[PDB]
DNA sequence: GCTAAGCGCACCTAATTTCCTGACGGCAATCCT
RNA sequence: GUGAACCGGAUUGCCGUCAGGAAAUUAGGUGCGCUUAGCAG
C-alpha cells in the first residue's frame, strides 16, 4: 500500500515542497526469531518487556498492535522446530488460509569455506556506520512450513 | 411581489396520480408516509380546464408538421413541412418528430406561410422557422410554466443558428401532500361476461390501488416575472392569475375519476402576498391524528393556523406587513380561534376573493380582464 | 471570535441538488445513507439571495472581455481587451476570475482604453484583477487564482492573490436515514394521435429529509479581508444570518417548490469551532408521540448538553443564543432550562448578534 | 512510563487528507478498504494552534535542525469500510452569455469514517529534553492533550466542515506501547438497535476485556455519553465526563 | 366453591413489450537548474 | 533513537429553471350454536 507524503520542511524563504511517497504493508504480521548465547537473550527479552524508548514498527508512525514479548523465550535446537511448535491461531471459523508460507533464515556458514550458491539473494541492512552510510550485504535463504502434514 | 396560495382540501377515496405500476403517488415527508399528488398533474388540470380556456395558445407538441399541413389547407407540403424542420433540428422518427416543441398556437400560421412559399430556398426557410418558433412566447401558459428548447446539434443545418428558446417560470407548484398517515386501500374489482357459456366463471380478476387523503397545496406566482414574460401586458398578467387562481379552486386532475369522482372543492383557501416564498408544509410535519371531539379538515386547518401564526410571529415581524387573505365556503373553516387576527379578510366567496386579490395587486376588475377578448 | 450558526431545517419533497445522473445527492454518515446538500449550493443561494443585493460586489466570470466591453457605448475595444487578458496570463472565453464588480468596470475603463503600450497595460489590469478583493462576498467566499506561467509574458508580475476565507459551510445532512424515492413522469402530447402516448416518459428522483446545516463565520478574518470596515463586516453577518435562514436552494423548486423555512437556529459564540453533525450518528427514527423535527430538536440539545459538560473552559464561558418562530419547538424541552435567552424572532435574534459583537444596530448600516 | 492515548472521533462528511488525485487517503485492513488520515497530517495540526500561543520555544516541543522528538502518533484507522463518494460540482458564470456553465465540472472525492487515532508519549525522554523541568513537561503534556482532544486536520474544511470532537479518549499507562488497531480487524456493521460511535466503543472495549483475561486506564466521554462498560466490576479506573477533569487526573497520576 | 363435544366447502377465470428529449461549458502546478 | 531522526496535497465551485400512466371492469353463487339447570332454612 502507497502513502504520498509531502513535506514543507522549513517554512529568505521559497515554496519549496519535498516530494516523497511511502510503500507500507497492511495487514501483515511477522515473527522474528534471534539466536544467541542464553544471557544475552534473556537480558534482550528483560529490556523488552521494559521498553524505554517508544518502540514502533520500522517507522515512528507504526505502532505495535500486538505486544513484541507475546511469545516468550523458549529452548528449541532448530528454527524449524520453533517455527512449526507454535499453533496458527485462526480470526474466525471459515477463513482462507495462506497454503504457502514465505519464510526467511540465515544462512548457516557451518565449517570454513563452503560459499553461497549464485541462487542465494542478497540483504543489505547490516549497518556499522552512517559516515559514509554502509550496510554490509547478508545472505537470505527461504524455507516452507506447511500446517496438516506433520500433525494428525 | 409574490402571490402565495395555500390550500387544505381533502378528497374522497380515489386515485388520481398513479406510477407504472398503478398505486397511488406516495411520499416520505417527516419519516411517515404520505399520499402525493405530482406538481405537473396539478399544473396540466389548471392548464387543461374551462376557466383557463381563454388564456390558451402555448402547444406542446411532437406532430408540428400535422398543424403546419392543417393551417395551411390542401396545399400538400407535409413532407417537404417536415425535412424544414429536419434541417432545422427535430429529427422525426416514424411521421413525428423526436422531441416536443412548446410554442404559441397562433404564430402556426406564420410557420405555415414560411413553409408555404417557393422562393425561399431551405436553409432559409429553417432559419424562418426557427426564428418564428423561438420568438413564440406570448402564450400565457407559456409564460407561467415556462420552456426549454434544445435542437439536435448534430442533426441540424450548418447555417442555423438558434436564439434564445428558454422562457423563465413565473409559477412554482409543489406536490400536493397529505396532512396524515395515509393509508392505500386495495379493491378487488372482477370483470363479468354478459354471455352464460359454461364456465360460469369471470372475465379478469384483478387488483385496484385507491387512497383518499386530505392535501396541502402550495402555489407560487411572480408578478414582475409574469408581467416581464408577457412583455409589460399587466392586463393579461392579472387575468391569468385571476383565473390560475379560479382554476386552481375549481378543478380537479382527471385521473381515474369515472370510477372515483373525487370532486371536491378546497375546503380553505389563504392567498399571502410577500417578497419571499413560504410554504408551510411544515406545519403537518406531526401527521394529523383524526380525534372524535374534532374533524380531520379542521384538524388540518387549526395545524395549519397555528404554523402560519408561529411564522408570522417569528419571520415576517419587520417595517413591511404581510398582508394575506383567508378563503373559506361561507366561513365553513375559520382559522385558529386563538388568534382570529393571523388573515387580513375572512372572504366567504371565490369570486369576491378573486376580486380582492387583483384590486391588491394593482387594481383590476375581473370584468374589464375578462373583457380582453378577439372575436 | 467566530460566529456559530447550525440550523435544523425540514423540507418538502424536493430535489434540491442532484449529479449528473439526477438523483438528489446522497453521502454516507455513520454508516447510513443520508441526503446531502452540497454546501457549494447553500453559498451560492446566499450569494445570490435578495438579502445579499447591497453586499454582492464581486463577480465570478470568464468572459470578463464582455463585461468590459459592455461599459462602454460606443467605444469598441473588445479584441484589444481579449487580447491584454490573453497576454495576462489566461488562455482560451477563459478561466473562471474572482473579483469586483465595479472596481474592474473602472479600472479596466481608465487603463484599457487609453491609447497607450500593451504589455504595461497588461500588468497594470493584473495590478487591479489582484487588488479587486472590497468585496463582502470575496471576503465571506475567499478566492485564489495563479495564471499559466506558460502563456504569461515575463514582462507581467503578480502580487499575492490568495484570499483566505472567513465562512466555513458544511455539506446538509439528514438527521434521519435517506429515502430516495422515484417520481415517474409523461409529457403529454396536445394533438391527439392514433396510438395516444406521451411525448416523453422518464423517471425524476426526489427525497425529502430533515437537513442539519453548520456555519462559520471567522469574524476577525471577515474584518481583516475588508480592513478597518468593521460597520460592513457586521453588515454582512447579519445579511448572511438573514439569507441562510429565509432562502433555500434554487433546485427543481418550479417543480419542488420546498421553500420551508428552518423550526431552530442556534447561534454560538466561541472561540473554537464545533460541528454538531455527531448528534445524528444514530439516525432518527420517528415513533407515534413527537415528529421528526421535535426529535432532531431534541437529539441535538441532548448533544449541546454533552458537549458543554464536556469540553468547558471556564476562562471563556460560550454563550449562545437558540430561535425558534414564536418560541414552537425549544430546545430543552424536558429538562435543559439552561438557554435564557431564547428568541422567537429572527430580527431579534440578528440584533443580540450584533449587539454581542459590538456596538452594531441593523439601522446603524443605513449611513453610506 | 509510557503514555497511551486512544481516541475515537466520527467524521463529518469531508475530506481531510489527500493524495496526488484528489482521493482521500486510504489504506486496507482485516481484508476491508479503510479510511486514513496520515501521522504527519495530526501532528501539523496539532502545531500552529492558537490555544497554546496565547527552554528554549519551539525547540523541546518539535525538535528543528539530536532532538528526538517523544510524541508519535499512528495513522487514523477507520473502525469501518471506506465509502468514498462523488462530488459533482459546477462552477456558475453568473452573467447572461451564449452558453451555459463555465466551472471545471471537476468530481471532488470525500469519505466520513470512524477513526481510531492512536498517541503514544513517553514521559521520560519528554523530561529528558526539559532539563527536569516535570513541571513544565507536565503542563506542555496537557497542552498536547487538549490541543489533540480540540483540534482537527485543516483540510479542506472550507466546503466540509468537520469540527466534531471525538466521543471517547482512553489514557493508559501500560508499559509496552500497544496499539488498538486490531479491535476492528472485524469491520464495524452497523444494525438497526445501536450506531456506529457506540458500536466501536463497544469493539474497543471487548478487545481491552480480552486478552488480559483470557495496569490501570482512564476512560473519558463527554457527559459519559458513551459508557465503556456498564458494570460495577474493576473495568475502568475512572469514568471521566469533563476534559479538563481528565487531564488534571492525568497530571497529577503522573506527578 | 369453577360443566363438558362435533362440527369448520369446493375455483374455471390473472388485459394491452422500443409513447423514452436535446447542449454548453471540464486547469490553474510543472513543489534544485 | 538505523533507508531511519526534522515531515499538512494548502485553497476557488447552484444543474437552474421541460413535463397528466390515460381511456377496462358485479366476488355473482351455500348455510338452525345447539342441546342441561331454585342465589336458597
Amino acid at each position: 500500500w502507497w502513502d504520498f507524503h509531502t513535506v514543507g520542511a522549513g517554512q529568505k524563504t521559497r515554496a519549496e515542497t519535498l516530494l516523497s511517497r511511502r510503500e507500507y504493508l497492511a495487514d501483515a504480521s511477522f515473527l522474528v526469531a534471534l539466536q544467541g548465547e542464553p544471557e544475552l537473550v534473556a537480558k534482550l527479552s528483560a529490556a523488552l518487556a521494559k521498553p524505554v524508548w517508544a518502540i514502533y514498527l520500522g517507522r515512528k508512525s507504526c505502532p505495535p498492535s500486538r505486544p513484541v514479548c507475546e511469545h516468550p523465550p523458549g529452548f528449541y535446537n532448530t528454527l524449524e522446530e520453533a517455527l512449526s511448535a507454535v499453533p496458527l491461531q485462526k480470526r474466525w471459523h471459515n477463513e482462507p488460509l495462506p497454503q504457502i508460507l514465505p519464510c526467511v533464515m540465515d544462512w548457516i556458514p557451518g565449517y570454513d569455506g563452503e560459499h553461497a550458491p549464485d541462487d542465494a539473494e542478497i540483504h543489505y541492512d547490516l549497518p556499522v556506520s552512517f559516515q559514509p552510510p554502509r550496510h554490509l550485504p547478508r545472505f537470505v535463504i527461504r524455507r516452507e512450513l506447511v500446517v496438516g502434514e506433520d500433525v494428525q | 411581489m409574490l402571490i402565495e396560495i395555500h390550500m387544505i382540501q381533502n378528497h374522497s377515496p380515489a386515485n388520481l396520480n398513479r406510477d407504472d405500476l398503478g398505486a397511488p403517488k406516495t411520499c416520505y415527508f417527516g419519516g411517515v408516509l404520505r399520499s402525493r399528488i405530482s406538481s405537473q398533474c396539478i399544473k396540466r388540470s389548471i392548464r387543461t380546464s374551462n376557466d383557463f380556456k381563454a388564456l390558451l395558445g402555448g402547444v406542446r407538441t411532437r406532430r408540428l408538421a400535422d398543424l403546419i399541413q392543417q393551417e395551411a389547407g390542401e396545399t400538400e407540403c407535409w413532407k417537404k413541412a417536415q425535412e424544414i424542420l429536419n434541417k432545422c433540428g427535430f429529427k422525426n422518427k416514424d411521421d413525428n418528430t423526436k422531441m416536443l416543441v412548446f410554442m404559441s398556437k397562433d404564430k402556426i400560421k406564420d410557420l405555415a406561410r414560411i413553409v408555404l412559399d417557393n422562393s425561399l430556398g431551405l436553409t432559409e426557410a429553417a432559419q424562418q422557422v426557427a426564428n418564428v418558433i423561438a420568438q413564440a412566447t406570448l402564450a400565457p401558459d407559456i409564460a407561467l410554466c415556462g420552456r426549454m428548447l434544445e435542437p439536435n446539434d448534430k442533426d441540424k443545418d450548418k447555417k442555423v443558428k438558434w436564439s434564445n428558446t428558454t422562457v423563465e417560470a413565473a409559477l412554482q407548484v409543489a406536490h400536493a401532500i397529505s396532512t396524515h398517515i395515509a393509508r392505500p386501500e386495495i379493491d378487488y374489482f372482477v370483470a363479468a361476461d354478459d354471455v352464460p357459456g359454461e364456465d360460469a366463471g369471470a372475465g379478469h380478476i384483478g387488483e385496484s390501488m385507491f387512497a383518499s387523503a386530505c392535501f396541502y397545496k402550495y402555489f407560487s406566482i411572480d408578478w414582475e416575472q409574469l408581467v416581464k414574460n408577457l412583455k409589460g401586458d399587466t392586463n393579461l398578467a392579472a387575468h391569468t392569475v385571476g383565473a390560475f387562481l379560479l382554476a386552481a379552486a375549481k378543478t380537479n386532475p382527471s385521473g381515474k375519476q369515472n370510477s372515483f369522482a373525487a370532486h371536491n372543492y378546497p375546503d380553505g383557501i389563504l392567498v399571502e402576498f410577500k417578497n419571499s416564498p413560504i410554504s408551510y408544509a411544515n406545519a403537518f410535519v406531526r401527521p394529523v391524528s383524526v380525534v372524535k371531539e374534532s374533524d380531520l379538515v379542521e384538524q388540518s386547518i387549526g395545524q395549519l393556523s397555528n404554523y402560519v401564526n408561529d411564522i408570522r410571529l417569528g419571520y415576517y415581524d419587520e417595517q413591511s406587513p404581510v398582508i394575506g387573505f383567508w378563503f373559506s365556503p361561507n366561513n365553513r373553516y375559520p382559522l385558529g380561534y386563538k388568534h382570529s387576527k393571523l388573515a387580513s379578510r375572512n372572504i366567504g366567496n371565490l369570486n369576491e376573493l378573486v376580486g380582492a386579490v387583483l384590486d391588491y395587486i394593482g387594481g383590476f376588475k375581473w370584468e374589464e380582464v375578462q373583457k380582453s377578448k378577439a372575436y
